[PDB]
């Protein structure tokens, strides 16, 4: 495979370690599926981290059985323990229901990344090919960052 | 020819053929020296603990010693059938009888010294 | 067996004892195999006898005992400080290694390894999501590169080994 | 929907009660529902043995171990299993990983039976109508219970223990 | 879909918003599912808040280890504490059986809302549909009232 959404044009077909050398089809759709799925969590997730530094954390009470200001959960790594555990449950329960929804098996629609959500549905204007690899462009530079982002917010101590 | 689970079961059929005695693609020196490492290292085992020299620094030693001895014997025994017997199961085309089971042997033995050497340096190791 | 990976201009095909001066395919691709793993082997002990020297590793070994990793002696003495605990688990990785993701399939390349990606990277350990599947043709720099890189490392690997015998040490004096 | 015929009413609170409610069969090869099948039977095998194991841990047959650690060992199974050095961990672990690869590259499984791995296939004839006492497809449904309700009754005795005590 | 249990005398289209694309066969199957499993949700646990106070609460102990006699649990809501979680854990359970063991997957005739509980076994009579339009009815109506009830005990101590 040569031609996909993929390759842009800083860099063409980028794949020093050959996992492409006798293209597996099923094997590269469902690593372009993880791709694409994973670029998407990364865009969030930036989104995650970058938004609530500047906009003030949520105003509101998150839990309102156990205080939570959303100002005692700070933005990046120890979250994880901050936000309740039922409310971890319940995010996980809303990404596993969205995926659960219509399936992503190998072939079905889901399998390529298509859901369903068409907010940009450019009307055929030579520019599928400019939003689908856009997302995918995104996705790997989000994904980047965000790893980045996790090692300053570590490495660093909190935050940035 | 009868036919139990314990001898023609699949996974009999291909554990006895993937031995060294039997597994395809295997000259016969790599028989002998696969069959020599086993009972090599196995043989040091009852000899450093449980012997004479139990409870001594060179325990190991001795029964590194008492393992190569024991090969020795053994291929000495292998040599004695391979020219009295011939076994004739591995010979190659032409060659003479009992080349291939000789050659065995002497691999085992071989192979046997290593397999005591590797056992004797992992008891003085570690 | 000149054109096949590993002849490279400095000497050509070498085979000087003419070990492989016969045919025997199966003998040279069991050499092939050999040759490989042992430098890859070796070029991972080189690694790690360099950088130890280098980036002895933060934690501690066994938190139990205490052993740290910045006082365990370098080269062929962990033989005898490191706990036999630890050599044993290695020993048993290596094992598990060579009898699972990294057991030789017959029908394969000699040093191909369907779970490993191309410059060594395990594919696997990746929810065991397979990898590489040899191409001598577009790779065959790499290819000889890794070869023969192995081949020094070997080389290299036996003469420290030897320079720790020699010096006892593996501080500035081993290294000359 | 019904069985996808590879593996044929073979399970369920009958035997020709397929239950899948998950879509975990719709669209999958033959040889994919086989693997299934091999690893519900390998993690079946592995628990009843794990559960007669735990028993007579927890019934203080526990030697091998009582001579190991040179005084009684615990009968929690977990703080017994904890008990142990690491080298016998990593024996075990060695001792598995010989089995797995025996199962594999020496002695490959049947291509339409995986979970055949000693390969008995080879050696039985088949249920059939003229034999009076054919139970062959009876203990493999035995097998196959046995198996999925050890399953979940090690998990019980494993997730039960290091949270309650 | 016309002739199924919602058409009644004061409506029998009430939808202002649902029908999204006025077809999706599986999705109305689906609703109607949810429509009766909701609906005898709601109609037990109106009776669980109507049985209490009226023809008061049982007499026993619920739990003879940790002495939690049935009149002394609070009626509404709170209930979800006192009761213990070796009770609930036992609720939870029975749920996950009856759920589980007729097949809920779209198409199966469980699925539809039939999880062989014929008590009255009605020989598919015409008192078939009259029973199945009166269940869900009721069911509708359970549902708005059991919000109403824990609205209530949620803004006034117990469930009145
Ligand atoms: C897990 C994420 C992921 C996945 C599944 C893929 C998958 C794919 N990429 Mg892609 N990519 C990614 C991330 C990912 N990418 C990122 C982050 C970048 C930016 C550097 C790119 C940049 C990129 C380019 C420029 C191109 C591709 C292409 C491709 C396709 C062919 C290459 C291939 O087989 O990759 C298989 C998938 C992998 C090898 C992912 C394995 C990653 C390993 C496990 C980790 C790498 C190091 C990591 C940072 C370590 C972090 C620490 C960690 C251990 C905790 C394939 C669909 C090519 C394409 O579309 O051709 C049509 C192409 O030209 N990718
Ligand atoms: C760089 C930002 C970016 C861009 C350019 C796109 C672009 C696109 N997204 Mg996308 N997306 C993004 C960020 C982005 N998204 C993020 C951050 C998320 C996470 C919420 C998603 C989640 C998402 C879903 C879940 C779906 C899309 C879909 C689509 C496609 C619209 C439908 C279409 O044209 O199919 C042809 C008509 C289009 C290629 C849809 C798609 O590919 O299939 C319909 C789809 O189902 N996106
Ligand atoms: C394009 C992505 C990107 C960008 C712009 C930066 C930007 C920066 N990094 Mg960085 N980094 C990134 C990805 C990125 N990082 C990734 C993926 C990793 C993991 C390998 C790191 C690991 C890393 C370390 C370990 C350090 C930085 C440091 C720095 C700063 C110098 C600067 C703010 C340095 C810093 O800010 O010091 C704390 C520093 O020491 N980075
Ligand atoms: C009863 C004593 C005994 C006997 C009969 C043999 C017999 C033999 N040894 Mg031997 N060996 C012994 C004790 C013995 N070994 C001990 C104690 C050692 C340790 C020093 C060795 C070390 C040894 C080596 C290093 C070699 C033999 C070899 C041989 C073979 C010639 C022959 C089979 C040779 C061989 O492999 O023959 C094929 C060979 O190279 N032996
Ligand atoms: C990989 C090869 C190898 C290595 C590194 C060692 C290493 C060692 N051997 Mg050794 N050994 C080996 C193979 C090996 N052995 C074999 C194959 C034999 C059989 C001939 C022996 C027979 C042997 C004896 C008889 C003795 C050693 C001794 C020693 C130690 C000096 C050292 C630990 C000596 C020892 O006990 O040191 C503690 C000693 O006396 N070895
Ligand atoms: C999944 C299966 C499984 C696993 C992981 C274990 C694991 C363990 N068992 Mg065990 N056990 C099992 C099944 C299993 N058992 C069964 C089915 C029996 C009944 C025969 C036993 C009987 C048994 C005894 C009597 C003892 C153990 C002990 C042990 C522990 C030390 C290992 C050892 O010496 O084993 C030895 C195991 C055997 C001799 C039985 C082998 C039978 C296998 C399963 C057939 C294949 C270890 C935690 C010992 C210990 O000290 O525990 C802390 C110990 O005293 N087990
Ligand atoms: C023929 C093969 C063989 C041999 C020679 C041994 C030998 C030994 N085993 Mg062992 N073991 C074997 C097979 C074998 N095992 C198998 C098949 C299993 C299960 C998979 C185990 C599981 C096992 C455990 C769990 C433990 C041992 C331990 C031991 C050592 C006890 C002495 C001791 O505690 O040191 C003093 C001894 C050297 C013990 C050990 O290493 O203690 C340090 C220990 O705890 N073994
Ligand atoms: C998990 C993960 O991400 O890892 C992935 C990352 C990668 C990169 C893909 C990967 C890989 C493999 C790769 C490419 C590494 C390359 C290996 C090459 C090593 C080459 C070596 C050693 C060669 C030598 C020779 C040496 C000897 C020199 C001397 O000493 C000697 C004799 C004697 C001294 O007196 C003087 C001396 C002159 C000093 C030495 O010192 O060097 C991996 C790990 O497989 C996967
Ligand atoms: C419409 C259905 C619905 C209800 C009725 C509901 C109700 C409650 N949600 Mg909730 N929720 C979603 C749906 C619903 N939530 C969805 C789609 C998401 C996006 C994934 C989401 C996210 C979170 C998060 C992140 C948290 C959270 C919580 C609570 C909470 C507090 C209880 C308590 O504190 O006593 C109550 C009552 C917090 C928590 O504690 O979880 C228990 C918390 O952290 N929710
Ligand atoms: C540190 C960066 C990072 C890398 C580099 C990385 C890489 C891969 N992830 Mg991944 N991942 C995270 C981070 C990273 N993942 C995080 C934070 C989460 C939690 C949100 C997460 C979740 C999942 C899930 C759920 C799955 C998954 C997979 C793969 C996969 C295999 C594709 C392929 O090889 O075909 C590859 C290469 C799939 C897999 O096969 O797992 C068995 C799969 O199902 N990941
Ligand atoms: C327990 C068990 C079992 C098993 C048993 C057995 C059979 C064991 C054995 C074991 C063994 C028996 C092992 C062995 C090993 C060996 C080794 C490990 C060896 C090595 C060697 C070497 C390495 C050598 C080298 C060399 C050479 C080659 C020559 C020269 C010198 C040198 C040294 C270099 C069974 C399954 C039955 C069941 C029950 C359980």
């Amino acid at each position: 495979f040569e031609s996909e959404l993929g390759v842009q044009a800083p860099t063409g077909f980028w794949d020093p370690l050959g996992f492409a050398k006798d293209g597996s089809m099923k094997a590269f759709k469902r690593r372009r599926a993880s791709e694409i799925k994973h670029g998407r969590i990364a865009m969030l997730a930036t989104m995650g981290y970058i938004t609530p530094e500047i906009t003030g954390k949520f105003p509101g009470y998150l839990s309102p059985s156990t205080l939570l200001k959303y100002d005692d959960i700070p933005n990046g790594l120890g979250a994880i323990s901050k936000v309740p555990a039922l409310g971890w449950a319940q995010i996980f329960v809303y990404c596993g229901y969205a995926e659960l929804s219509q399936d992503q098996t190998p072939g079905s629609p889901g399998a390529e990344g298509n859901f369903g959500f068409k907010v940009l549905t450019s009307s055929d204007p030579d520019s599928l090919e400019k939003k689908l690899a856009s997302e995918i462009a995104n996705g790997r530079l989000a994904m980047m960052a965000f790893t980045g982002m996790a090692t300053q917010d570590g490495l660093t101590g909190s935050a940035w | 020819q009868i036919r139990s689970p314990i001898s023609d079961s699949r996974f009999a059929k291909n554990f006895i053929g993937n031995t060294a005695f039997y597994r395809e693609g295997l000259e016969n020196w790599q028989r002998g020296l696969e069959i020599g490492m086993a009972h090599g290292y196995f043989l040091v085992g009852p000899f450093t603990t449980l012997g004479p020299l139990r409870n001594t620094p060179e325990a190991a030693t001795v029964g590194l010693l008492s393992a190569c001895a024991v090969i020795g014997i053994v291929s000495v025994g292998g040599l004695l059938f391979g020219a009295t017997v011939k076994p004739r199961a591995f010979d190659k085309d032409g060659a003479t009888a009992g080349s291939g089971f000789t050659e065995i042997i002497n691999w085992h033995a071989v192979g046997g010294l290593g397999g005591a050497g590797f056992c004797h340096l992992l008891l003085t190791l570690f | 067996f000149e054109g096949e990976l590993g002849v490279t201009p400095p000497m050509g095909y070498f085979d000087p004892l003419g070990l492989s001066s016969d045919g025997d395919k199966k003998t040279f691709i069991r050499r092939r195999k050999s040759e490989l793993k042992n430098g890859r082997v070796a070029m991972w002990a080189c690694m790690g006898w360099i950088v130890p020297e280098w980036y002895r590793f933060p934690g501690e070994l066994s938190p139990s005992s205490g052993l740290k990793f910045s006082e365990i002696p370098n080269g062929m003495a962990a033989l005898k400080a490191l706990p036999t605990e630890a050599w044993a688990q290695m020993g048993a990785f290596v094992a598990l290694l060579e009898l699972g993701p990294l057991w030789q399939d017959e029908s394969r390349a000699p040093g191909d390894f369907k779970t490993c990606a191309k410059y060594g990277f395990p594919m696997f350990f990746v929810g065991g999501r397979e990898g590489s599947d040899s191409d001598p043709v577009k790779n065959q720099y790499s290819l000889n590169s890794e070869i023969n890189n192995g081949r020094l490392a070997m080389m290299a690997i036996t003469g420290m080994v030897f320079q720790n015998g020699i010096t006892g040490t593996t501080g500035p004096e081993m290294w000359a | 929907r019904e069985a996808p015929k590879v593996l044929a009413g073979t399970g369920g609170p009958l035997p020709e009660s397929f239950w899948d409610p998950a879509g975990f069969t719709n669209n999958k090869t033959d040889e994919e529902l086989l693997f299934y099948r091999a690893a519900e039977l390998k993690h079946g095998r592995i628990a009843m043995a794990a559960v007669v194991g735990w028993f007579t841990n927890a019934s203080g047959f526990h030697y091998l171990g009582d001579l190991w650690l040179k005084k009684p060992a615990s009968d929690n199974p977990i703080e017994a299993f904890n008990q142990l050095s690491l080298l016998g961990v990593f024996q075990m672990v060695f001792f598995i990983g010989c089995l797995e690869w025996l199962t594999t590259v020496p002695c490959p499984p049947p291509k339409d039976a995986p979970w055949d791995v000693i390969g008995m296939s080879d050696v039985l004839e088949e249920d059939t109508d003229e034999n009076p006492m054919a139970e062959y497809k009876k203990i493999q449904m035995q097998e196959l219970n046995n198996s999925r309700l050890a399953m979940v009754a090690i998990i019980g005795l494993i997730v039960q223990a290091t949270t309650t005590g």
